[PDB]
């Protein structure tokens, strides 16, 4: 059971230049690739990726190609550069994830046997997600369903690391922003926090549209027994609640009375001082 | 069957539906408290019961029907207001 | 203040005492834990406020 | 120049001390013969 | 046909593997080879880089190897493109940038197999708050050592970039190589996706850090704001005629006047608005 | 047998050594006070669970 | 090319242009300045169907930067004071994220609307010099308020006035510029005011567009006219028997020698 | 732009310093201190540090490479 | 190849130095002849069994 795996960010990159690479007869809209990592811990790191020709065929959907040769002597060169590296698991892209999956998944666990995919999104790069890992279980099923092989979820992250952040501060220098600028920066992030918001809600919207309709096999087991779990919470209960709002009064205390006085006083300072130095100096032209 | 509308529950309502006497209600959601299924709270002055529930299990897809109306108000809550903001906030935004 | 940055990020000097001076802009100093020197002098400094 | 403790055989294997810095082991050059490198000798020894 | 003042080109990536295969082996001096295209006479482009095994002599031409060369362009021709050297790196962590002794006898061999085969040295170590210490050299010849190096002509993008160091010039440099100029391949469909997906947090924007924790700082501030304003008083009806621009040069103190004045009371005011803001939109919202 | 103490081999080399030194204060939290054991002073940091 | 784009110059003669395409389809990159520029010479003032699209649809897909340079002053030329009908093609230049074709599109904001008081340009060449973030396009903003206000040279220094005085040397320099090709050859003595800090700069480049400004404004001058003549005629003498400057703070000064005596102290410079 | 000043000085006191000791005041903010590398150096000093600090003596701390006050 | 690529990383300058002890968590304490003392995680080219304080 894998807690959640790190992104270094120079494995995405190297896997946008090489879809780039294929990318003048790019029509197999799928490359897939090796992703080294760093085992250490229940949570998973990694640190560097490579290619592998592959092709795959719509037409009978099960013929395709992982070099297992070119597999073994790449790697290999990347261990004796860096002992420290292994491999971890394997990458594709085209958002949309393909049925021959299950059997890349199946053959290269004989290289690592907790081996994780990670699908990166290219072309998609506008709203909420960076990547996604996928992981593998096989219990009897559950209380009641057929065996299947149904790739589970790990959550994932993006990850940094000293002497890499100088890399991106000083290769970005676009927009540079801080978080400070409290007044103009955090009410935008409370903007695009709600934002997703609704974004989440519009795809909780979709999801029990087309399964109140019928179309896809309600998952029993944590689609929405998570959500009978979630439909409790929202407690706006009143008449205590409302006695909230004078700690609303004195938030509103502390600005009102020392912040408007003071800003006001300190900036009239500045009219005497100025209407002192506007005219003596003016009667001391002549 | 009221999802946290008016959850706190009289008493009379309980020892109707469960056919239970009125002294035995109290017993009964103590063992309901002792095994898990619920996490309420009792008040006796007013003998109403307050009533938090994490328990999980299967809802028949009608209840699906006004989980989604309940969504829907919730959609345009979220929806219509943050173009109050937004419109009003415009131009410290950037 | 992008001034008082910049000359704050420059290597220190060093404390070295003068023994007694050479002749034509050249003076006599052992450092702190090192061997003496002869060494030049800069422009706003003489021989004769050595 | 430094000092020389002693020597291997077949090889150079050369022990070599500063008395100041550290202790070294390390090759005869091209230059050299080797058969006058005897121990407790004062040799010319490179800086790299 | 000569030089003229060249330009520099390295890709995204390239620059992200040099600083990383130079943090990983920080002692000992780590060297690489350097994969590109030359696309004209005079601006060298690059696109990839791998780094070279350990080898127990240092930088040199000794720690080429000519198996782990072909045997690694052989995968790499089949699989992402094919394309010829361009030149090398290496590391030197002891100082900024400069080709030492053992540096420049392994240019004279790649300068007899390529055109130019532009040198990069890279400090790792260095290279720590924002900025990056990148510099990439080229040798020059014997032929004009009586004459003027760096032949340059009808250009005025030459006195940019670096002017010559007095640590870099003390060597090498000006009567031995020549510098040149580095610029960056900036590309979008790569910026943003390093920028939005690094720096992130979604539901962080509502949070409420609370009110225990939130009340006292509001209960701090003002204290010695009091007392800030009592030294705020002092200064102004004391108000002398003491040459008031000379009074105010023999008593500073890097105080009061209005420097320590609104400087917190900005802080009080974008506390409590940030936080009354995420309180109000949040009983709105929800229910 | 023998490719096992290779293979050993090429996973030892990478032991860029460590330095020893001694806790001489508690500064901050995340501050401490150390000396090496024939050098100077500093001011360090642990790595992230120690 | 150059001399023959030069020689037929507003010609638009279809043999000329003929050959000048030919030639920019070589794909060499050392004379794709020499297209590039006489290409738009032959073409001045034009605006034609296959010019502007042909050279606006080869300057993406090329390798080189040369070959951009030629063409970025070349579609800039093309169109010469429409003042209305190059606006699809301004907004359609400053919106690509091409740096050289963003500072192309400067040029021929510039050269659509010489000389006019144009309320939008001043708003959005201003709007760019501001919040753009290469140098080189920042410095064609401000570059190009000498093409549009020279018919007025009074607002030049009242404009100019703060532009001198930002914190990188690219605007400055460009300012020093836009001194000199507002104000033709006026005795102004407000912007002589202005250029005297200006070459005495710490960065010495902006010290160095700041002599050849000075010396654009000044030529045929006596010392009667304006006090400031005999002073820089020294200062420049003073910076060229110097030793210890740059060969770049050099060459504004001996260029300022040939700019200053100018046909013999016949002939002058007026774009009025 | 001043934001960005404030933050590239206030991270200046964020790096595994090396420790000096204050020995002596030549003037407004420069003064000469001796490391515990001893070796006694002259190096400028910040904008920051109140100087009611520093009357014969201070355990300090220094930069790596500029060797200043911190 | 393993053992001609061990042969060209055992240099020459070799320095010599003090083990002072071993520890497990395989690990040692080495001082040189420079007086500093240095610790590892990995030993080397030797054999714990054959070394000693
Ligand atoms: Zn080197």
């Amino acid at each position: 059971a894998v807690q959640k795996v790190v992104v270094h960010p120079l494995v995405l990159l190297s896997v946008v230049d090489h879809f780039n690479r294929i990318g003048k007869v790019g029509n197999q809209k799928r490359v897939v690739g090796v992703l080294l990592g760093s085992w250490q811990k229940k949570v998973l790191d990694v640190s560097n990726s490579f290619a592998v020709p592959f092709d795959e065929d719509d037409k009978d959907d099960s013929v395709w190609f992982l070099d297992h040769d070119y597999l073994e002597n790449m790697y290999g060169m990347f261990k004796k550069v860096n002992a420290r590296e292994r491999i971890v698991g394997w990458y594709h892209t085209g958002p949309k994830l393909h049925k021959n999956d299950i059997a890349i998944n199946e053959l290269m666990k004989r290289y690592c046997p907790n081996s994780v995919l990670v699908i990166i999104d290219v072309k998609p790069k506008d709203l909420g997600l960076p990547t996604e890992a996928y992981i593998s279980v096989e219990e009897v099923h559950d209380d009641g369903t057929p065996t299947s092989k149904t790739f589970e979820h790990v959550t994932s992250e993006i990850g940094a690391e000293e002497a890499e952040e100088v890399g991106v501060e000083h290769l970005l220098r676009d927009i540079k922003d801080t978080t400070v600028g409290t007044l103009s920066q955090r009410i935008t992030n409370q903007v695009h926090g709600l934002k997703g918001l609704n974004s989440k809600l519009l795809d909780i919207r979709s999801y029990l549209e087309k399964v109140a309709t019928g179309k896809l096999p309600i998952n029993h087991q944590i689609i929405y027994q998570l959500q009978d779990v979630f439909n409790l919470l929202p407690d706006v209960s009143l008449q205590e609640f409302v006695k909230a709002f004078y700690l609303k009064t004195n938030d509103q205390m502390v600005v009102v009375y020392l912040a408007s006085l003071i800003r006001s006083v300190v900036a009239l300072h500045n009219l005497i001082n100025n209407k002192i130095a506007n005219r003596d100096a003016e009667k001391k032209e002549g | 069957t009221r999802p946290a509308n008016h959850r706190q529950l009289t008493f009379e309502e309980i020892a109707k539906s469960a056919k239970i006497t009125v002294n035995e209600v109290e017993l009964l959601v103590m063992k309901a408290l002792s095994v898990g299924l619920v996490k309420g709270s009792i008040d006796e002055v007013d003998k109403r019961v307050h009533m938090t529930w994490v328990q999980p299990r299967v809802l028949d897809l009608q209840q699906i029907k006004g989980m989604k109306d309940r969504l829907e108000f919730w959609c345009t809550d979220v929806k219509s207001m943050e173009m109050l903001v937004e419109h009003q906030a415009h131009d410290i935004l950037t | 203040l992008r001034e008082e940055l910049q000359l704050l990020q420059e290597q220190g000097s060093y404390v070295g005492e003068v023994v007694r001076a050479m002749d034509k802009k050249k003076v006599l100093v052992k450092v702190h834990p090192e061997g003496k020197f002869v060494v030049d002098v800069d422009k706003n400094i003489d021989i004769n406020d050595v | 120049c430094t000092k020389i403790i002693n020597a291997d055989s077949e090889d150079p294997k050369y022990i070599i001390n500063v008395k100041q810095f550290a202790k070294f082991v390390v090759d005869l050059s091209d230059q050299v013969a080797p058969t006058d490198i005897e121990e407790g000798m004062r040799v010319g020894v490179d800086r790299n | 046909a000569v030089d003229t003042a060249e330009q520099v080109y390295i890709s995204s990536l390239a620059l992200l593997k040099m600083l990383k295969h130079g943090r990983a082996g920080v002692p000992m001096e780590v060297m690489g080879l350097m994969l590109g295209e030359f696309v004209d006479d005079y601006t060298v482009r690059v696109i990839d880089v791998f780094a070279m095994p350990q080898s127990g002599t240092g930088v040199s031409v000794e720690a080429v190897d000519p198996v782990f060369q072909a045997k690694m362009l052989d995968m790499l021709k089949q699989t992402g493109r094919p394309e010829m050297v361009v030149g090398w790196y290496h590391s030197h962590p002891g100082f900024g940038c400069w080709l030492s002794g053992v540096d420049i006898n392994t240019q004279q061999s790649f300068e007899a197999l390529s055109e130019r085969a532009v040198a990069v040295v890279v400090d790792p170590i260095q290279s720590v708050k924002g900025k990056v210490v990148i510099d990439a050299f080229r040798l020059i010849n014997a032929n004009m050592m009586v004459l003027g190096h760096e032949p340059r002509q009808t250009t005025s993008n030459l006195g940019h970039l670096n002017k010559p160091s007095i640590q870099a010039l003390i060597h090498g440099l000006n009567r031995h190589y020549y510098s040149i100029t580095i610029n960056y391949r900036k590309n979008e469909l790569e910026q943003k996706m390093l920028l939005n997906l690094h720096k992130k947090s979604w539901m962080e924007g509502l949070t409420l850090q609370d009110y225990s924790e939130h009340c006292k700082h509001n209960e701090s501030v003002v204290k010695e704001m009091l007392e800030l304003a009592k030294n705020y008083n002092k200064a102004v009806e004391e108000e002398d005629k003491m040459t008031p621009e000379q009074l105010a040069i023999k008593n500073v103190g890097k105080q009061d006047p209005k420097r320590h004045l609104e400087e917190h009371v900005d802080v009080l005011m974008t506390s409590n608005i940030v936080q009354c803001l995420a309180a109000m939109l949040d009983t709105v919202v929800f229910k | 047998k023998q490719y096992e103490k290779s293979e050993n081999d090429l996973k030892a080399l990478q032991s860029v050594g460590q330095i020893v030194g001694e806790v001489l204060k508690q500064l901050t939290e995340e501050k401490f006070i150390v000396k090496a054991t024939n050098g100077p002073r500093y001011v360090v940091g642990c790595r992230r669970q120690l | 090319s150059l001399g023959l784009g030069l020689a037929a110059m507003g010609t638009a003669r279809q043999d000329v242009y003929d050959l000048l395409k030919t030639n920019l389809y070589q794909d060499d990159a050392v004379t794709g300045e020499a297209a590039g520029l006489a290409l738009g010479l032959v073409m001045l003032g034009s605006k034609n169907a296959q010019a502007i699209e042909d050279m606006v649809g080869y300057a993406q897909e090329t390798q080189h930067e040369k070959i951009l340079r030629g063409l970025a002053v070349g579609i800039a030329l093309v169109m010469y004071g429409r003042m209305e009908e190059a606006d699809a093609l301004i907004e359609s230049l400053c919106r690509d994220k091409d740096p050289i074709l963003r500072r192309s599109g400067m040029y021929t904001v510039a050269m659509a609307y010489c000389g006019s008081g144009n309320n939008k340009a001043i708003r959005r060449l201003l709007h760019v010099a501001v919040s753009d973030v290469n140098d080189d396009v920042r410095r064609a903003a401000v570059e190009s308020l000498g093409f549009i206000l020279f018919r007025t040279p009074e607002q030049c220094p009242s404009v100019v006035s703060l532009l001198s005085e930002s914190y990188n040397p690219h605007v400055r320099y460009g300012a020093a510029m836009a001194l000199g090709i507002c104000c033709a050859g006026t005795g102004n003595k407000e912007a002589i005011n202005l250029l005297e800090p200006m070459t005495n700069d710490p960065v010495n480049y902006v010290r160095q567009g700041a002599l050849i400004a000075s010396a654009l404004i000044m030529i045929q001058q006596t010392e009667i006219t304006c006090p400031k003549v005999n002073q820089f005629r020294q200062l420049y003498s003073k910076v060229i028997n110097d030793k210890h400057d740059d060969v770049m703070a050099k060459f504004g000064a001996i260029l300022a020698q040939g700019i200053l005596d100018a046909g013999g102290h016949n002939v002058t410079i007026s774009l009025q | 732009e001043f934001l960005h000043a404030q933050e590239e000085v206030k991270r200046i006191q964020s790096i595994p310093l090396v420790i000096g000791q204050f020995l002596e005041a030549v003037d407004q903010n420069t003064a000469i201190v001796g490391s515990t590398t001893g070796s006694n150096y002259y190096v400028r000093i910040l904008s920051t540090i109140d100087r009611e600090l520093l009357k014969p003596n201070a355990s300090v701390a220094l930069h790596k490479h500029s060797n200043a006050l911190v | 190849e393993n053992s001609e690529k061990i042969k060209v990383n055992k240099t020459l300058p070799y320095l010599v130095s003090n083990v002072i002890e071993l520890l497990d968590v395989k690990c040692a304490v080495i001082k040189t002849s420079t007086r500093q003392t240095y610790f590892l995680p990995v030993i080397g080219l030797v054999d714990a069994e054959k070394l000693k304080p």
